[PDB]
């Protein structure tokens, strides 16, 4: 009964026969703006069935000696579709997301993943090594674009805190000998009602594994991840031309 | 004017004292406050969420940092082994320190309350498996094999479908609140000892994995509850922010 | 660290092999990987095994079933043994400290020849 | 008195005419654990099987 | 609004749907009796960390219990009693001779991530709002009292700095300023919630303004306007250069505080103000380390 | 298991000129790894991804590659820096090194 899961939102439709439950971040669904909070007064615009639909990114692989990605949102979208145009064509933006990760394998493999929500991800460097030198991280690396970035310091998950106090962010575990996806619905997050979809990330999304995949000689060695994702209660405003970035 | 007398203890400035003090901007109004959410409003809220308890604590060189977060488990000869201990203190140098109750009580004196250990196992679907978890509470040793260990207060872990299992361990104490028990005199705030034992074996078909980790999650009960606020024992600098 | 291999320099062949390597300056219980590397007459590298921090092992499929790892850590030291020792089985043994899945310490030592 | 207080802390004293220069007084004890414990869909007893 | 879709549509949902509410607990949770169970289908023991929740297993459920009344009060954990504490945030010198401050004035950027204790205090959560509170504590080097006149003034983004000790933004005909000599007890003061946006925030993800982002301009990576309060300036009351070198202390405490979004602390040491950078070569552990995992 | 190739088995050069050795994979490996042996000693770490300097090595020494194709070049020759050279992974066990080549 809470094992089987469909997913519907659009005219995309996703199915899982191995769920593990959904995880309400912070027990808000999202929703739109009030007038009471409200600060713009030209009519936003809500495009919404165009919008609000599932997207599919790239595919990475899980080997054995995996490190973990993250990515940025909604950095991903931003050249995707027309959310995509909808955001460099608009100035002010909010909206929920909904996030799936597929990960499948038989029942001869082992391992598991962490997948997490991070808001306000902010990333540091390893100052020089010595720590004398006050250096910044590359604009490839902050906002990595739908392909992703490769942790170099999981430990510390490139930012000086501890990846053990991670579960106090919404978060599901994958773990192969029980379930093959993970599902989050995040709301909006921000101290703003509005904000730019190019300047700033609301948060990030982290996959790490804590426990190393392992299989035998003979079985398949390769084992994908796919992130899917869709955004909820989308709304726009501040109408110019559109500017990429 | 109105005659008076001063007492001992003017012109001192206590930093937890609470008072008035003038304003320097009249008629000021802030900035609406919209909402957000995720508001915290007790720390006592973010001491019942589960942390990754760092069991293995033994490596020290960079590249094996990670591997802090979980223990091995493999197939052994059947008579009850022994697999880790560790002890259950949470304001005391060792595992703890990585959950955030841990770092949550060093900012605490005394506290009080149940807590609770989950064990998440993270081998293969063909994997099956028993094992002992006991508790043992204050004065009592380091059992030395699995027959004094039972006689204290323990569990029996069966794997299956439901991956995971929870160990309480009890509030059993001779006074309403403890201390941060360490070294010395102060060990008289010592909290007991778990032990992990072999029930039956590890065993697995042709073509499965040899060895598995298991991954241990800590957090508190609903009756916990920690009072005297203090400075926490390390301080995060070397020398001038700059 | 220092490492120092030790071990017979002749074995008669279809007999039994024992290497010993000792540690100092460093506790093989604290971190790191400890590997067993010999190089062939033809100036070819093959790599053998490891003992972990903790006491685990993994072993070339190749030299499966013919090698063990063990240790001793009162006195600091880790060894080699092998199980039907043939003629191809000559080489100069070498014992490494490294790190998990990446360069981390990487200091080797300084070999011992063996004749078989 | 203006009412330009950050949180506008239920008992406080005060000498002026703005709220911000009060005491810090005294709060309500109300907890949400579920927020942050327990933030899944569909709820679950604790006597059976999870999933 | 005469298509079946329109009416029926759900856009303009404004109310925020919450799955939990709040309650009232003054005190910790008391304890039932419980006796022995031996029954099949109910596994209060069994759980699935998978799901992402809390274990919901309690004391009653594994062993046998006694009741016990539960009295010990809850009110130090809350955000007030943790954060209503008065800690440094920042130090002046004025020194007679040297290079520092020469002149006899200075001019501070006001920030509290120069002090590791409240740096780690507040960087538990993500947006904070609460009014404040400073104290200003002044002497000499070895902690003598002199009678020397000072003047502190609080200048707003925007608004001239003064770059003298006789210069023209001393008339401080609007902004607020303060007159105390040393001999007086500190000087202390109040402060409202002055922020652009509804809370401060201490990690931004994101760049202020718009435009392409080369390497020469990373170092505005991280940097929130919406924290920027202005500067604080202080200098030595005369037209002549003061007989005493002076330090001052300031000393800030929280009042009336929220908070959201609680975060991992910090792990590493602080290199650099406004900046999570941590030294690549020296990344120690969370907590010590023992010898064996089978001993103690 | 990985299979490394290492090219050109056997390359003689004079001072002052340009070296450039290449190693090449069979699968896609993250960093590759380079060891330096003088007869009659044990090897000894030269270059780990394949961009760091090991402590002690001149700096005219250098690397770089992505994906299956690494390289490693000297900028300039000199009589000291002559001997072989070995690629090495670390990407999946068995660890293995290349053919070697000699300088
Ligand atoms: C005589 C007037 C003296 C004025 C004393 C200073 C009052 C101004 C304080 C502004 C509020 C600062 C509180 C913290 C703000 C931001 O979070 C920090 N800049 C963090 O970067």
């Amino acid at each position: 009964s809470d094992r089987v899961a469909q997913l519907t939102i659009g005219n995309s439709t996703i199915t899982t026969q191995e769920a593990a439950n959904i995880i309400v971040g912070y027990g808000e669904w999202p929703s739109y703006c009030s007038d009471s909070d409200a600060t713009a007064v030209d009519k936003p615009t809500r495009p919404d069935v165009s919008v609000n639909r599932f997207y599919t990114l790239d595919t990475k692989l899980w080997e054995k000696s995996s490190k973990g990605w993250y990515w940025k949102f909604p950095d991903v979208l931003t050249e995707t579709g027309v959310f995509g145009q909808n955001a460099q064509f608009h100035y002010l933006y909010r909206s929920g997301f909904c996030i799936h990760v597929q990960c499948n394998a038989s029942k001869f493999h082992q391992g598991a993943l962490l997948v997490a929500v991070l808001p306000e991800y902010v990333i540091g460097t390893v100052a020089g090594g010595t720590g004398t030198e006050d250096s910044h991280p590359p604009y490839k690396q902050t906002q990595p674009g739908a392909d992703g970035f490769e942790l170099q310091h999981p430990y510390v998950l490139d930012a000086g805190i501890p990846i053990s106090q991670l579960t106090v962010c919404p978060h599901q575990w994958i773990n192969l000998r029980t379930n093959n996806c993970a599902t989050i619905i995040v709301p909006y997050i921000n101290a703003l009602p509005f904000d730019s979809a190019l300047n700033h990330c609301n948060f990030g999304l982290l996959v790490v594994p804590i426990s190393p995949l392992d299989y035998d000689q003979g079985a398949t060695p390769v084992i994908p991840i796919t992130i899917t994702l869709a955004p909820m209660c989308s709304e726009f405003a501040g109408l110019r031309q559109a500017v990429t970035q | 004017g109105f005659p008076t007398e001063l007492k001992p203890g003017t012109n001192q400035f206590l930093t937890t004292d609470d008072g008035v003090s003038a304003p320097i901007l009249p008629n000021f109004h802030p900035t609406p406050c919209i909402h957000i959410p995720g508001e915290v409003r007790n720390l006592l809220e973010l001491c019942q969420v589960e942390t990754i308890l760092e069991v293995n604590n033994v490596p020290t060189n960079a590249t094996s940092l990670m591997e802090r977060l979980r223990f091995p488990v493999s197939a052994q000869a059947g008579k009850g082994e022994l697999c880790a201990v560790f002890r259950a203190d949470p304001g005391r140098n060792g595992p703890w320190q990585s959950t955030l109750l841990g770092q949550l009580c060093g900012y605490y004196t005394q506290w009080s309350g149940s807590l609770e250990v989950t064990f998440m196992f993270t081998g293969s679907f063909m994997a099956t498996g028993k094992m002992l978890i006991a508790y043992t509470p204050p004065g009592g040793p380091l059992p030395k094999d699995r027959a004094t260990a039972m006689l204290g207060t323990h569990v029996i872990w069966d794997f299956g479908l439901q991956s995971s299992v929870t160990l309480v361990i009890p509030w059993i104490s001779n006074t309403h609140y403890r201390a941060h028990a360490r070294d010395g005199v102060f060990d008289y705030y010592t909290t007991g000892l778990v032990s992990i034992w072999y029930q039956t074996n590890y065993v697995v078909p042709i073509g499965a994995p040899n060895t598995a980790y298991i991954i241990a999650l800590a957090a508190a009960q609903k009756n916990f509850t920690m009072k005297l606020c203090k400075d926490a024992s390390d301080i995060l600098q070397t020398g001038t922010i700059q | 660290v220092q490492l120092q291999e030790s071990g017979p320099g002749l074995v008669k062949p279809s007999q039994s092999l024992s290497l010993t390597c000792s540690v100092t300056g460093y506790s093989i219980t604290s971190g790191y990987y400890w590997n067993w590397i010999r190089q062939f007459p033809g100036n070819k590298l093959e790599w053998m095994g490891y003992i972990n921090y903790g006491g685990s092992n993994f072993y070339n499929p190749s030299l499966k079933n013919r090698i063990s790892i063990t240790r001793d850590t009162s006195r600091n030291q880790f060894f080699l043994k092998l199980n039907s020792v043939t003629t191809e089985d000559t080489a100069t043994y070498y014992c490494a400290r490294g790190g998990y899945y990446d360069y981390d310490g990487d200091y080797w030592g300084q070999g011992t020849t063996l004749t078989v | 008195e203006n009412s330009n207080s950050a949180t506008e802390n239920y008992t406080t004293i005060n000498y002026y005419k703005d709220s911000y220069a009060a005491t810090a007084g005294k709060q309500s004890l109300k907890q949400d654990p579920d927020k942050f414990a327990n933030p899944v869909k569909d709820i679950f007893t604790e006597m059976a099987a999870p999933l | 609004d005469r298509v079946a879709d329109v009416i029926e549509s759900s856009i303009g949902d404004s109310v925020s749907r919450a799955l939990t509410h709040a309650l009232p607990a003054p005190t910790g949770q008391d304890t039932q009796v419980s006796s022995h169970r031996l029954d099949t289908g109910k596994v209060p023991a069994l759980q699935a960390a998978e799901i992402g929740a809390s274990s919901n297993a309690s004391d009653e459920s594994m062993i046998e219990t006694r009741c016990v009344l539960n009295s010990h009060s809850t009110a130090e954990t809350t955000l007030d009693s943790f954060f209503s504490r008065a800690g440094l945030v920042g130090e002046i010198d004025l020194p007679l001779k040297g290079t520092t401050n020469p002149n006899g004035y200075a001019n501070w950027d006001i920030d509290i991530t120069g002090y590791a204790q409240m740096r780690r205090k507040v960087e538990l959560f993500t947006y904070m709002r609460f009014d404040a509170e400073f104290t200003f504590v002044a002497c000499t080097p070895t902690g003598e009292v002199v009678p020397q006149l000072l003047q502190y003034m609080f200048v707003p983004p925007g608004a001239p700095k003064p770059d003298s000790r006789e210069s023209l933004a001393w008339q401080t005909a609007t902004n607020p300023s303060v007159f105390v000599k040393l001999s007086d007890p500190p000087a202390q003061v109040s402060v409202p919630f002055m922020s652009p946006a509804s809370a401060y925030q201490w990690f931004y993800d994101g760049y202020p303004t718009f435009g392409e982002h080369k390497q020469e301009k990373d170092l505005e990576y991280g940097a929130c306007p919406n924290n920027m309060m202005g500067t604080f300036s202080v200098r030595t009351v005369g037209t002549s250069k003061s007989k005493y070198p002076l330090v001052v202390r300031i000393y800030m405490r929280m009042k009336h505080v929220r908070a959201w979004i609680p975060r991992p602390m910090r792990n590493q040491n602080y290199l650099f103000k406004a900046n999570p950078n941590y030294a690549g070569n020296s990344i120690k552990p969370t907590g010590t380390s023992r010898t064996a995992i089978t001993t103690l | 298991q990985i299979v490394l190739t290492q090219s050109p088995a056997i390359m003689s050069a004079s001072p002052g000129e340009k070296v450039t050795i290449s190693c090449s994979a069979s699968s896609s490996v993250r960093y590759m790894y380079w060891y330096q042996q003088k007869p009659g000693s044990a090897p000894k770490p030269w270059i780990y991804r394949t961009s760091n300097l090991a402590s002690g090595v001149p700096a005219r020494f250098s690397g770089s590659g992505s994906g299956t194709s690494y390289s490693l070049t000297i900028s300039s020759m000199e009589a000291e820096d002559a001997a072989t050279y070995y690629c090495q992974q670390y990407h999946s066990y068995p660890l293995t090194f290349g053919a070697g080549t000699k300088l």
